[PDB]
Protein backbone atom coordinates (compact mmCIF):
# COMPACT_ATOMS: atom_id res chain seq x y z
CA UNK A 1 0.00 0.00 0.00
CA UNK A 2 1.05 3.63 -1.42
CA UNK A 3 0.42 5.97 1.46
CA UNK A 4 0.12 9.80 0.44
CA UNK A 5 1.24 12.57 2.39
CA UNK A 6 -0.06 16.35 1.65
CA UNK A 7 1.55 19.83 2.73
CA UNK A 8 0.52 22.00 4.24
CA UNK A 9 -2.88 20.88 5.44
CA UNK A 10 -4.96 24.43 4.89
CA UNK A 11 -3.09 27.33 3.16
CA UNK A 12 -4.94 30.80 3.33
CA UNK A 13 -4.89 32.53 0.22
CA UNK A 14 -5.39 36.39 -0.98
CA UNK A 15 -7.68 36.55 -4.45
CA UNK A 16 -5.41 35.80 -7.54
CA UNK A 17 -2.03 34.89 -5.60
CA UNK A 18 -0.30 31.38 -6.66
CA UNK A 19 -0.87 28.90 -4.22
CA UNK A 20 1.32 25.25 -3.79
CA UNK A 21 0.16 22.48 -2.67
CA UNK A 22 2.80 19.54 -1.97
CA UNK A 23 1.99 15.82 -2.96
CA UNK A 24 4.34 13.40 -1.27
CA UNK A 25 4.80 9.42 -2.11
CA UNK A 26 6.27 7.29 0.15
CA UNK A 27 6.73 4.67 -2.92
CA UNK A 28 8.62 5.51 -6.71
CA UNK A 29 5.16 5.59 -8.54
CA UNK A 30 6.76 4.65 -11.93
CA UNK A 31 4.68 2.04 -13.38
CA UNK A 32 6.16 -0.58 -16.51
CA UNK A 33 4.23 1.00 -18.70
CA UNK A 34 6.54 3.98 -18.96
CA UNK A 35 3.93 6.69 -17.66
CA UNK A 36 3.48 7.40 -14.19
CA UNK A 37 -0.18 8.04 -13.01
CA UNK A 38 -0.87 10.35 -10.20
CA UNK A 39 -4.02 12.62 -10.79
CA UNK A 40 -4.81 15.75 -8.94
CA UNK A 41 -8.80 16.35 -7.83
CA UNK A 42 -10.67 18.84 -6.49
CA UNK A 43 -13.79 18.53 -4.65
CA UNK A 44 -16.38 21.48 -3.71
CA UNK A 45 -18.77 21.29 -0.79
CA UNK A 46 -21.94 19.57 -1.77
CA UNK A 47 -20.02 18.29 -4.84
CA UNK A 48 -18.10 15.22 -6.49
CA UNK A 49 -14.76 14.93 -6.90
CA UNK A 50 -13.72 16.04 -10.77
CA UNK A 51 -10.27 15.69 -12.55
CA UNK A 52 -8.09 19.07 -13.07
CA UNK A 53 -4.94 17.18 -13.86
CA UNK A 54 -4.12 13.51 -14.90
CA UNK A 55 -0.58 12.10 -15.58
CA UNK A 56 1.68 14.40 -13.60
CA UNK A 57 0.64 17.86 -15.55
CA UNK A 58 -1.83 16.90 -18.38
CA UNK A 59 -5.14 19.11 -18.54
CA UNK A 60 -8.33 17.28 -18.47
CA UNK A 61 -11.24 18.25 -20.61
CA UNK A 62 -13.01 21.39 -19.53
CA UNK A 63 -10.36 22.73 -16.89
CA UNK A 64 -8.56 25.99 -17.09
CA UNK A 65 -5.17 26.92 -17.81
CA UNK A 66 -4.50 28.21 -13.86
CA UNK A 67 -3.92 24.66 -13.02
CA UNK A 68 -0.52 23.22 -13.53
CA UNK A 69 1.58 20.34 -12.07
CA UNK A 70 5.22 19.40 -11.89
CA UNK A 71 7.56 17.29 -10.23
CA UNK A 72 8.49 13.75 -10.69
CA UNK A 73 9.18 10.42 -8.81
CA UNK A 74 8.16 10.97 -5.42
CA UNK A 75 7.57 14.43 -5.31
CA UNK A 76 4.77 16.31 -7.39
CA UNK A 77 3.18 19.53 -6.62
CA UNK A 78 0.26 21.61 -7.84
CA UNK A 79 0.31 25.24 -8.43
CA UNK A 80 -2.66 27.19 -8.83
CA UNK A 81 -1.50 30.74 -10.77
CA UNK A 82 -4.54 32.39 -9.96
CA UNK A 83 -7.39 31.62 -7.21
CA UNK A 84 -10.67 32.71 -7.62
CA UNK A 85 -14.29 32.55 -5.51
CA UNK A 86 -14.84 29.01 -7.59
CA UNK A 87 -11.03 27.47 -6.21
CA UNK A 88 -12.66 26.86 -2.77
CA UNK A 89 -12.57 23.37 -1.34
CA UNK A 90 -10.77 20.46 -0.71
CA UNK A 91 -7.71 19.25 -3.22
CA UNK A 92 -6.62 15.70 -3.52
CA UNK A 93 -3.64 13.87 -4.94
CA UNK A 94 -3.81 9.87 -6.23
CA UNK A 95 -2.44 6.94 -7.54
CA UNK A 96 -3.39 4.56 -10.39
CA UNK A 97 -0.15 2.22 -10.55
CA UNK A 98 0.22 -0.56 -7.74
CA UNK A 99 -2.83 -1.99 -6.14
CA UNK A 100 -4.53 -0.70 -4.27
CA UNK A 101 -5.44 3.17 -5.20
CA UNK A 102 -5.07 5.55 -2.85
CA UNK A 103 -5.74 9.33 -1.75
CA UNK A 104 -4.22 12.43 -0.14
CA UNK A 105 -5.85 13.27 3.30
CA UNK A 106 -6.78 16.89 0.95
CA UNK A 107 -5.83 20.30 1.10
CA UNK A 108 -8.13 23.12 2.10
CA UNK A 109 -8.11 26.52 0.37
CA UNK A 110 -10.12 29.31 0.98
CA UNK A 111 -9.90 33.00 0.73
CA UNK A 112 -10.03 34.95 3.82
CA UNK B 1 -27.57 2.69 -32.68
CA UNK B 2 -27.89 3.90 -35.76
CA UNK B 3 -26.02 7.30 -35.51
CA UNK B 4 -25.48 9.35 -38.32
CA UNK B 5 -21.83 10.85 -37.92
CA UNK B 6 -20.45 10.83 -42.34
CA UNK B 7 -21.07 13.77 -44.58
CA UNK B 8 -20.25 13.39 -48.11
CA UNK B 9 -18.90 15.53 -51.10
CA UNK B 10 -19.01 14.99 -54.29
CA UNK B 11 -16.64 15.83 -57.56
CA UNK B 12 -16.36 14.50 -61.13
CA UNK B 13 -13.16 12.86 -62.38
CA UNK B 14 -12.78 11.41 -66.06
CA UNK B 15 -12.30 7.05 -65.77
CA UNK B 16 -9.83 7.04 -68.95
CA UNK B 17 -9.83 3.38 -69.74
CA UNK B 18 -9.88 2.09 -66.10
CA UNK B 19 -12.46 -0.93 -65.37
CA UNK B 20 -11.90 -3.45 -68.04
CA UNK B 21 -12.28 -6.96 -66.37
CA UNK B 22 -11.91 -10.41 -67.76
CA UNK B 23 -15.48 -11.06 -69.39
CA UNK B 24 -15.28 -15.02 -68.99
CA UNK B 25 -13.09 -17.62 -67.42
CA UNK B 26 -11.18 -18.46 -71.39
CA UNK B 27 -7.71 -18.42 -71.53
CA UNK B 28 -6.70 -16.34 -75.25
CA UNK B 29 -3.81 -15.78 -76.27
CA UNK B 30 -2.17 -13.22 -78.84
CA UNK B 31 -5.67 -12.45 -79.91
CA UNK B 32 -8.61 -9.74 -80.06
CA UNK B 33 -11.94 -10.72 -79.21
CA UNK B 34 -14.48 -8.71 -79.49
CA UNK B 35 -17.57 -8.70 -76.43
CA UNK B 36 -20.82 -7.22 -75.63
CA UNK B 37 -20.65 -6.92 -71.96
CA UNK B 38 -21.73 -4.41 -69.17
CA UNK B 39 -18.71 -2.38 -69.06
CA UNK B 40 -17.41 0.83 -67.62
CA UNK B 41 -17.43 3.27 -71.09
CA UNK B 42 -13.92 4.88 -71.57
CA UNK B 43 -13.47 8.55 -70.51
CA UNK B 44 -16.97 8.53 -68.87
CA UNK B 45 -17.96 10.79 -65.92
CA UNK B 46 -17.08 9.03 -62.61
CA UNK B 47 -18.05 10.66 -58.98
CA UNK B 48 -14.96 11.08 -56.43
CA UNK B 49 -16.65 10.81 -53.18
CA UNK B 50 -14.90 12.17 -50.08
CA UNK B 51 -16.92 10.90 -47.01
CA UNK B 52 -15.50 12.77 -43.45
CA UNK B 53 -16.42 12.38 -40.44
CA UNK B 54 -15.26 15.06 -37.70
CA UNK B 55 -15.33 14.84 -34.13
CA UNK B 56 -27.07 16.06 -39.59
CA UNK B 57 -27.44 12.89 -42.47
CA UNK B 58 -25.14 13.76 -45.49
CA UNK B 59 -24.60 9.99 -46.44
CA UNK B 60 -26.99 9.47 -48.96
CA UNK B 61 -27.57 6.01 -50.68
CA UNK B 62 -26.28 5.89 -54.49
CA UNK B 63 -28.41 3.92 -57.05
CA UNK B 64 -26.65 0.26 -58.26
CA UNK B 65 -27.95 1.16 -61.83
CA UNK B 66 -26.53 -1.91 -64.15
CA UNK B 67 -23.46 -2.73 -61.84
CA UNK B 68 -21.06 -0.64 -60.28
CA UNK B 69 -16.92 0.32 -60.91
CA UNK B 70 -15.91 1.14 -57.41
CA UNK B 71 -12.21 2.38 -57.05
CA UNK B 72 -10.17 3.49 -54.29
CA UNK B 73 -6.17 4.78 -53.07
CA UNK B 74 -6.90 4.43 -49.00
CA UNK B 75 -5.75 1.72 -47.24
CA UNK B 76 -7.52 -1.32 -47.01
CA UNK B 77 -8.43 -1.06 -43.15
CA UNK B 78 -10.74 2.66 -43.74
CA UNK B 79 -13.16 1.07 -46.45
CA UNK B 80 -14.29 -2.55 -45.25
CA UNK B 81 -16.75 -3.68 -47.75
CA UNK B 82 -20.35 -2.55 -49.56
CA UNK B 83 -23.87 -2.91 -48.84
CA UNK B 84 -26.61 -3.85 -52.20
CA UNK B 85 -30.09 -4.20 -52.13
CA UNK B 86 -33.38 -2.05 -52.86
CA UNK B 87 -34.87 -1.26 -49.59
CA UNK B 88 -32.00 -1.69 -47.51
CA UNK B 89 -34.52 -2.78 -44.41
CA UNK B 90 -36.45 -5.80 -43.32
CA UNK B 91 -39.26 -6.32 -46.09
CA UNK B 92 -36.39 -6.89 -48.46
CA UNK B 93 -33.30 -8.93 -48.80
CA UNK B 94 -30.20 -7.54 -49.03
CA UNK B 95 -26.16 -8.28 -49.28
CA UNK B 96 -23.87 -7.55 -46.30
CA UNK B 97 -19.92 -7.31 -47.40
CA UNK B 98 -17.64 -7.17 -44.89
CA UNK B 99 -13.48 -7.53 -44.81
CA UNK B 100 -11.39 -6.95 -41.78
CA UNK B 101 -7.90 -8.48 -41.49
CA UNK B 102 -8.12 -12.05 -41.63
CA UNK B 103 -11.29 -13.03 -44.03
CA UNK B 104 -13.94 -11.50 -45.60
CA UNK B 105 -17.67 -12.39 -45.13
CA UNK B 106 -20.54 -11.91 -47.52
CA UNK B 107 -23.98 -12.88 -46.19
CA UNK B 108 -27.21 -12.16 -47.33
CA UNK B 109 -30.32 -11.69 -44.75
CA UNK B 110 -32.94 -8.64 -44.04
CA UNK B 111 -30.92 -6.76 -42.35
CA UNK B 112 -32.78 -3.31 -40.89
CA UNK B 113 -30.13 -1.34 -41.76
CA UNK B 114 -29.06 2.08 -40.50
CA UNK B 115 -29.15 5.47 -42.31
CA UNK B 116 -25.43 6.01 -42.08
CA UNK B 117 -23.85 2.60 -41.28
CA UNK B 118 -20.18 2.06 -40.45
CA UNK B 119 -18.41 -0.73 -38.70
CA UNK B 120 -17.35 0.44 -35.91
CA UNK B 121 -14.13 -0.74 -33.47
CA UNK B 122 -14.02 -0.55 -30.05
CA UNK B 123 -11.44 -2.26 -27.24
CA UNK B 124 -13.56 -4.69 -25.61
CA UNK B 125 -12.05 -4.95 -21.82
CA UNK B 126 -12.99 -8.26 -20.78
CA UNK B 127 -11.48 -10.05 -24.21
CA UNK B 128 -8.60 -6.99 -23.90
CA UNK B 129 -8.69 -6.67 -27.53
CA UNK B 130 -10.03 -4.30 -30.32
CA UNK B 131 -13.03 -6.02 -31.53
CA UNK B 132 -15.42 -4.85 -34.53
CA UNK B 133 -19.34 -4.67 -34.26
CA UNK B 134 -21.82 -4.14 -37.05
CA UNK B 135 -24.58 -2.60 -34.53
CA UNK B 136 -24.08 0.67 -36.55
CA UNK B 137 -24.82 -1.23 -39.94
CA UNK B 138 -27.75 -3.00 -38.58
CA UNK B 139 -29.97 -2.97 -36.25
CA UNK B 140 -31.40 -6.64 -36.89
CA UNK B 141 -30.62 -9.45 -39.54
CA UNK B 142 -33.06 -12.32 -39.52
CA UNK B 143 -34.05 -14.63 -42.04
CA UNK B 144 -31.06 -14.96 -43.65
CA UNK B 145 -30.03 -17.14 -46.81
CA UNK B 146 -26.90 -16.96 -47.43
CA UNK B 147 -23.03 -16.75 -46.48
CA UNK B 148 -19.48 -16.94 -47.82
CA UNK B 149 -16.49 -16.71 -45.57
CA UNK B 150 -13.10 -16.37 -47.61
CA UNK B 151 -10.01 -14.78 -47.72
CA UNK B 152 -10.33 -10.89 -47.79
CA UNK B 153 -10.28 -8.83 -51.37
CA UNK B 154 -9.15 -5.31 -49.53
CA UNK B 155 -5.37 -6.43 -48.29
CA UNK B 156 -2.38 -4.18 -48.98
CA UNK B 157 0.29 4.10 -53.35
CA UNK B 158 -2.36 0.99 -54.20
CA UNK B 159 -5.31 1.43 -56.53
CA UNK B 160 -8.21 -1.08 -55.35
CA UNK B 161 -10.55 -1.87 -58.32
CA UNK B 162 -13.96 -3.43 -58.08
CA UNK B 163 -16.41 -4.66 -60.66
CA UNK B 164 -20.13 -5.50 -59.69
CA UNK B 165 -22.69 -7.04 -61.66
CA UNK B 166 -26.17 -8.68 -60.86
CA UNK B 167 -26.94 -10.41 -63.41
CA UNK B 168 -29.33 -13.42 -63.97
CA UNK B 169 -29.16 -14.71 -60.46
CA UNK B 170 -25.11 -14.02 -60.04
CA UNK B 171 -23.46 -11.17 -57.68
CA UNK B 172 -20.66 -11.34 -59.89
CA UNK B 173 -17.04 -9.68 -58.05
CA UNK B 174 -14.21 -8.88 -60.19
CA UNK B 175 -11.17 -6.75 -58.79
CA UNK B 176 -7.48 -5.84 -59.29
CA UNK B 177 -4.63 -4.17 -57.14
CA UNK B 178 -2.93 -2.43 -59.00
CA UNK B 179 0.48 -0.13 -56.97
CA UNK B 180 0.17 3.39 -58.57
CA UNK B 181 3.36 5.33 -58.35
CA UNK B 182 2.37 8.58 -56.64
CA UNK B 183 0.27 10.95 -58.81
CA UNK B 184 -3.40 10.76 -60.22
CA UNK B 185 -5.19 8.36 -58.01
CA UNK B 186 -7.43 7.04 -61.26
CA UNK B 187 -4.06 6.32 -63.72
CA UNK B 188 -3.53 5.84 -67.36
CA UNK B 189 -2.66 2.76 -69.21
CA UNK B 190 -4.95 -0.41 -68.66
CA UNK B 191 -4.98 -2.99 -65.70
CA UNK B 192 -8.15 -5.82 -66.37
CA UNK B 193 -9.94 -6.71 -63.69
CA UNK B 194 -9.78 -10.46 -62.54
CA UNK B 195 -12.94 -12.67 -62.04
CA UNK B 196 -12.95 -12.78 -57.98
CA UNK B 197 -16.52 -13.96 -56.71
CA UNK B 198 -19.91 -15.51 -58.50
CA UNK B 199 -22.63 -15.68 -55.76
CA UNK B 200 -25.61 -17.67 -56.27
CA UNK B 201 -27.75 -14.79 -54.54
CA UNK B 202 -30.70 -14.48 -56.64
CA UNK B 203 -32.04 -11.16 -55.12
CA UNK B 204 -32.60 -7.50 -56.32
CA UNK B 205 -30.33 -4.82 -56.09
CA UNK B 206 -30.96 -1.08 -57.14
CA UNK B 207 -29.24 1.03 -54.81
CA UNK B 208 -25.85 0.62 -52.88
CA UNK B 209 -24.07 2.05 -50.11
CA UNK B 210 -20.14 2.06 -48.60
CA UNK B 211 -19.28 0.34 -45.43
CA UNK B 212 -16.77 2.64 -43.68
CA UNK B 213 -14.80 1.57 -40.59
CA UNK B 214 -14.43 4.53 -37.96
CA UNK B 215 -12.76 4.09 -34.26
CA UNK B 216 -13.04 5.07 -30.82
CA UNK B 217 -11.82 8.22 -29.44
CA UNK B 218 -10.41 7.19 -26.19
CA UNK B 219 -9.15 10.70 -25.53
CA UNK B 220 -17.74 13.25 -30.52
CA UNK B 221 -17.49 9.69 -29.26
CA UNK B 222 -15.77 8.27 -32.56
CA UNK B 223 -12.29 9.26 -34.32
CA UNK B 224 -12.13 11.59 -37.22
CA UNK B 225 -11.66 10.12 -40.03
CA UNK B 226 -11.89 10.92 -44.33
CA UNK B 227 -12.30 8.25 -47.21
CA UNK B 228 -11.98 8.88 -51.00
CA UNK B 229 -14.00 6.71 -53.02
CA UNK B 230 -14.70 6.93 -57.43
CA UNK B 231 -17.57 5.33 -58.65
CA UNK B 232 -19.03 4.66 -61.95
CA UNK B 233 -21.48 2.96 -63.81
CA UNK B 234 -21.67 0.24 -66.59
CA UNK B 235 -23.39 0.11 -69.75
CA UNK B 236 -24.04 -2.51 -72.23
CA UNK B 237 -20.91 -1.44 -74.37
CA UNK B 238 -18.97 -3.58 -76.78
CA UNK B 239 -15.40 -3.81 -76.49
CA UNK B 240 -12.57 -5.74 -78.36
CA UNK B 241 -9.87 -7.00 -76.16
CA UNK B 242 -6.52 -7.74 -76.54
CA UNK B 243 -5.20 -10.86 -75.07
CA UNK B 244 -1.42 -11.18 -75.56
CA UNK B 245 1.00 -13.87 -75.23
CA UNK B 246 0.35 -14.65 -71.80
CA UNK B 247 -2.95 -13.95 -71.90
CA UNK B 248 -3.22 -11.27 -70.24
CA UNK B 249 -6.05 -8.14 -71.75
CA UNK B 250 -3.41 -5.79 -72.21
CA UNK B 251 -5.62 -3.17 -74.08
CA UNK B 252 -9.27 -2.59 -75.20
CA UNK B 253 -10.84 -0.47 -77.55
CA UNK B 254 -14.68 1.03 -76.58
CA UNK B 255 -16.45 0.77 -79.68
CA UNK B 256 -18.13 4.62 -79.15
CA UNK B 257 -15.64 7.12 -80.63
CA UNK C 1 -18.16 12.22 -22.97
CA UNK C 2 -18.68 10.06 -20.41
CA UNK C 3 -21.81 10.76 -18.32
CA UNK C 4 -22.40 9.20 -15.34
CA UNK C 5 -26.00 9.00 -13.47
CA UNK C 6 -26.57 7.13 -9.96
CA UNK C 7 -28.93 5.56 -8.09
CA UNK C 8 -31.03 6.66 -4.47
CA UNK C 9 -29.76 7.33 -0.75
CA UNK C 10 -31.00 4.26 1.10
CA UNK C 11 -31.30 3.66 4.65
CA UNK C 12 -31.51 0.29 6.17
CA UNK C 13 -30.70 -1.75 9.30
CA UNK C 14 -27.33 -3.61 9.54
CA UNK C 15 -27.48 -7.40 8.05
CA UNK C 16 -29.07 -6.69 4.42
CA UNK C 17 -27.61 -6.24 0.68
CA UNK C 18 -27.10 -2.64 -0.09
CA UNK C 19 -27.93 -2.01 -3.92
CA UNK C 20 -25.73 1.36 -5.55
CA UNK C 21 -25.98 1.55 -9.13
CA UNK C 22 -24.05 3.61 -12.05
CA UNK C 23 -25.17 4.12 -15.56
CA UNK C 24 -22.94 4.88 -17.91
CA UNK C 25 -23.40 6.90 -20.87
CA UNK C 26 -21.49 8.28 -24.17
CA UNK C 27 -19.14 5.11 -23.79
CA UNK C 28 -20.65 1.50 -23.49
CA UNK C 29 -19.38 -0.18 -20.50
CA UNK C 30 -16.99 -2.56 -21.84
CA UNK C 31 -14.84 0.18 -22.70
CA UNK C 32 -14.45 1.92 -19.70
CA UNK C 33 -12.63 0.59 -16.37
CA UNK C 34 -14.90 1.31 -13.47
CA UNK C 35 -14.08 2.02 -10.11
CA UNK C 36 -15.64 2.24 -6.81
CA UNK C 37 -14.66 5.13 -4.12
CA UNK C 38 -15.56 5.87 -0.56
CA UNK C 39 -16.13 9.15 1.89
CA UNK C 40 -17.19 8.71 5.30
CA UNK C 41 -18.33 12.57 6.35
CA UNK C 42 -15.20 14.11 7.89
CA UNK C 43 -12.68 12.21 6.21
CA UNK C 44 -10.58 11.47 2.95
CA UNK C 45 -12.42 9.85 0.61
CA UNK C 46 -10.84 6.32 -0.06
CA UNK C 47 -10.82 3.68 -3.01
CA UNK C 48 -13.08 0.51 -2.42
CA UNK C 49 -12.12 -0.99 -5.69
CA UNK C 50 -12.39 -1.30 -9.28
CA UNK C 51 -11.28 -2.35 -12.40
CA UNK C 52 -7.83 -3.86 -13.89
CA UNK C 53 -7.04 -3.07 -17.64
CA UNK C 54 -4.30 -5.93 -17.21
CA UNK C 55 -3.32 -9.00 -15.58
CA UNK C 56 -6.96 -9.58 -13.93
CA UNK C 57 -10.18 -7.73 -14.30
CA UNK C 58 -11.15 -6.35 -10.40
CA UNK C 59 -9.33 -5.81 -7.64
CA UNK C 60 -10.53 -4.83 -4.32
CA UNK C 61 -9.11 -2.77 -1.52
CA UNK C 62 -7.72 -4.90 1.66
CA UNK C 63 -10.38 -3.70 4.02
CA UNK C 64 -13.05 -4.67 1.79
CA UNK C 65 -12.23 -8.26 0.96
CA UNK C 66 -14.81 -10.60 1.75
CA UNK C 67 -17.85 -7.54 2.06
CA UNK C 68 -17.90 -6.10 -1.54
CA UNK C 69 -19.02 -7.29 -4.97
CA UNK C 70 -19.41 -5.32 -7.88
CA UNK C 71 -20.65 -6.70 -11.18
CA UNK C 72 -21.37 -5.34 -14.76
CA UNK C 73 -24.33 -5.05 -16.43
CA UNK C 74 -23.48 -4.97 -20.54
CA UNK C 75 -26.65 -5.11 -21.80
CA UNK C 76 -28.09 -1.99 -19.52
CA UNK C 77 -24.47 -0.39 -19.19
CA UNK C 78 -25.02 -0.71 -15.45
CA UNK C 79 -22.41 -1.01 -12.88
CA UNK C 80 -23.90 -2.44 -9.40
CA UNK C 81 -22.16 -2.72 -6.22
CA UNK C 82 -23.48 -4.90 -3.19
CA UNK C 83 -21.60 -4.95 0.41
CA UNK C 84 -23.26 -7.32 2.87
CA UNK C 85 -23.21 -6.78 7.15
CA UNK C 86 -23.12 -2.69 7.51
CA UNK C 87 -21.56 -1.67 10.53
CA UNK C 88 -22.16 1.66 11.71
CA UNK C 89 -19.10 3.35 10.27
CA UNK C 90 -20.38 2.71 6.93
CA UNK C 91 -22.62 5.51 7.08
CA UNK C 92 -21.10 7.74 3.74
CA UNK C 93 -21.26 8.67 0.03
CA UNK C 94 -20.29 6.32 -2.85
CA UNK C 95 -18.90 7.34 -5.75
CA UNK C 96 -18.66 5.52 -9.19
CA UNK C 97 -15.57 6.58 -10.81
CA UNK C 98 -14.81 5.36 -14.57
CA UNK C 99 -11.62 5.82 -17.52
CA UNK C 100 -11.33 4.82 -20.46
CA UNK C 101 -9.79 1.48 -20.28
CA UNK C 102 -6.73 2.30 -22.89
CA UNK C 103 -5.68 4.82 -24.90
CA UNK C 104 -5.13 5.37 -28.94
CA UNK C 105 -5.41 4.52 -32.08
CA UNK C 106 -6.07 0.40 -32.87
CA UNK C 107 -2.42 0.39 -34.50
CA UNK C 108 -0.83 2.07 -31.44
CA UNK C 109 -2.59 1.94 -28.04
CA UNK C 110 -1.78 1.49 -24.27
CA UNK C 111 -3.69 0.79 -21.30
CA UNK C 112 -4.55 4.10 -19.25
CA UNK C 113 -5.36 3.93 -15.00
CA UNK C 114 -7.21 6.39 -13.07
CA UNK C 115 -9.80 7.66 -12.01
CA UNK C 116 -11.23 10.79 -14.23
CA UNK C 117 -15.31 10.78 -14.79
CA UNK C 118 -16.85 10.31 -11.31
CA UNK C 119 -20.77 10.64 -11.07
CA UNK C 120 -22.59 11.76 -8.23
CA UNK C 121 -22.46 10.64 -4.93
CA UNK C 122 -25.31 7.98 -3.14
CA UNK C 123 -25.59 8.21 0.66
CA UNK C 124 -25.91 5.09 2.55
CA UNK C 125 -26.67 5.60 5.73
CA UNK C 126 -26.91 2.82 8.54
CA UNK C 127 -29.36 3.79 11.54
CA UNK C 128 -31.86 2.48 13.55
C1 LIG D 1 -12.77 -11.01 -38.71
O1 LIG D 1 -13.93 -11.65 -39.21
C2 LIG D 1 -14.01 -13.05 -38.90
C3 LIG D 1 -15.27 -13.56 -39.55
O2 LIG D 1 -16.41 -12.83 -39.13
C4 LIG D 1 -13.96 -13.28 -37.39
O3 LIG D 1 -13.81 -14.68 -37.13
C5 LIG D 1 -14.93 -15.23 -36.38
O4 LIG D 1 -14.94 -14.82 -35.00
C6 LIG D 1 -16.06 -15.32 -34.26
C7 LIG D 1 -15.99 -14.71 -32.88
O5 LIG D 1 -17.06 -13.81 -32.66
C8 LIG D 1 -16.02 -16.85 -34.25
O6 LIG D 1 -17.18 -17.34 -33.58
C9 LIG D 1 -15.98 -17.39 -35.67
O7 LIG D 1 -15.80 -18.80 -35.65
C10 LIG D 1 -14.84 -16.76 -36.46
N1 LIG D 1 -14.86 -17.21 -37.84
C11 LIG D 1 -13.75 -17.45 -38.55
C12 LIG D 1 -13.96 -17.92 -39.96
O8 LIG D 1 -12.63 -17.30 -38.08
C13 LIG D 1 -12.79 -12.55 -36.75
O9 LIG D 1 -12.89 -12.61 -35.33
C14 LIG D 1 -12.75 -11.09 -37.19
N2 LIG D 1 -11.59 -10.41 -36.65
C15 LIG D 1 -11.66 -9.20 -36.07
C16 LIG D 1 -10.37 -8.65 -35.56
O10 LIG D 1 -12.71 -8.59 -35.97
C1 LIG E 1 -19.87 15.28 -64.85
O1 LIG E 1 -21.17 15.41 -64.27
C2 LIG E 1 -21.47 16.69 -63.70
C3 LIG E 1 -22.85 16.58 -63.08
O2 LIG E 1 -23.11 15.24 -62.68
C4 LIG E 1 -21.38 17.76 -64.78
O3 LIG E 1 -21.61 19.04 -64.19
C5 LIG E 1 -20.01 17.72 -65.43
O4 LIG E 1 -19.95 18.65 -66.50
C6 LIG E 1 -19.69 16.32 -65.96
N1 LIG E 1 -18.35 16.27 -66.51
C7 LIG E 1 -18.09 16.21 -67.82
C8 LIG E 1 -16.65 16.17 -68.20
O5 LIG E 1 -18.99 16.18 -68.65
C1 LIG F 1 -39.15 -13.57 -41.95
O1 LIG F 1 -39.09 -13.25 -40.54
C2 LIG F 1 -40.36 -12.96 -39.94
C3 LIG F 1 -40.08 -12.62 -38.49
O2 LIG F 1 -38.71 -12.79 -38.18
C4 LIG F 1 -41.32 -14.14 -40.11
O3 LIG F 1 -42.60 -13.78 -39.61
C5 LIG F 1 -41.42 -14.54 -41.57
O4 LIG F 1 -42.22 -15.71 -41.70
C6 LIG F 1 -40.04 -14.80 -42.16
N1 LIG F 1 -40.13 -15.15 -43.57
C7 LIG F 1 -39.54 -16.23 -44.09
C8 LIG F 1 -39.73 -16.44 -45.56
O5 LIG F 1 -38.87 -17.00 -43.40
C1 LIG G 1 -36.43 -4.29 -57.80
O1 LIG G 1 -36.71 -3.29 -56.81
C2 LIG G 1 -37.23 -2.06 -57.33
C3 LIG G 1 -37.38 -1.11 -56.17
O2 LIG G 1 -37.95 -1.76 -55.03
C4 LIG G 1 -38.55 -2.33 -58.07
O3 LIG G 1 -39.02 -1.12 -58.65
C5 LIG G 1 -38.35 -3.39 -59.14
O4 LIG G 1 -39.60 -3.72 -59.74
C6 LIG G 1 -37.72 -4.65 -58.55
N1 LIG G 1 -37.47 -5.63 -59.59
C7 LIG G 1 -37.71 -6.94 -59.43
C8 LIG G 1 -37.39 -7.81 -60.60
O5 LIG G 1 -38.16 -7.40 -58.38
C1 LIG H 1 4.97 -13.43 -70.57
O1 LIG H 1 5.64 -14.45 -69.79
C2 LIG H 1 7.05 -14.56 -70.04
C3 LIG H 1 7.55 -15.73 -69.23
O2 LIG H 1 8.59 -15.34 -68.34
C4 LIG H 1 7.74 -13.24 -69.69
O3 LIG H 1 9.12 -13.34 -70.02
C5 LIG H 1 7.11 -12.09 -70.47
O4 LIG H 1 7.67 -10.85 -70.04
C6 LIG H 1 5.59 -12.06 -70.25
N1 LIG H 1 4.97 -10.96 -70.98
C7 LIG H 1 4.91 -10.80 -72.31
C8 LIG H 1 4.19 -9.57 -72.78
O5 LIG H 1 5.40 -11.59 -73.11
Amino acid sequence: EIVMTQSPLSSPVTLGQPASISCRSSQSLVHSDGNTYLSWLQQRPGQPPRLLIYKISNRFSGVPDRFSGSGAGTDFTLKISRVEAEDVGVYYCTQATQFPYTFGQGTKVDIK
Amino acid sequence: QCVNLITRTQSYTNSFTRGVYYPDKVFRSSVLHSTQDLFLPFFSNVTWFHAIHVSRFDNPVLPFNDGVYFASTEKSNIIRGWIFGTTLDSKTQSLLIVNNATNVVIKVCEFQFCNDPFLDVYYHKNNKSWMESEFRVYSSANNCTFEYVSQPFLMDKNLREFVFKNIDGYFKIYSKHTPINLGRDLPQGFSALEPLVDLPIGINITRFQTLLALHRSYLSGWTAGAAAYYVGYLQPRTFLLKYNENGTITDAVDCAL
Amino acid sequence: EVQLVESGAEVKKPGASVKVSCKVSGYTLTELSMHWVRQAPGKGLEWMGGFDPEDGETMYAQKFQGRVTMTEDTSTDTAYMELSSLRSEDTAVYYCATSTAVAGTPDLFDYYYGMDVWGQGTTVTVSS
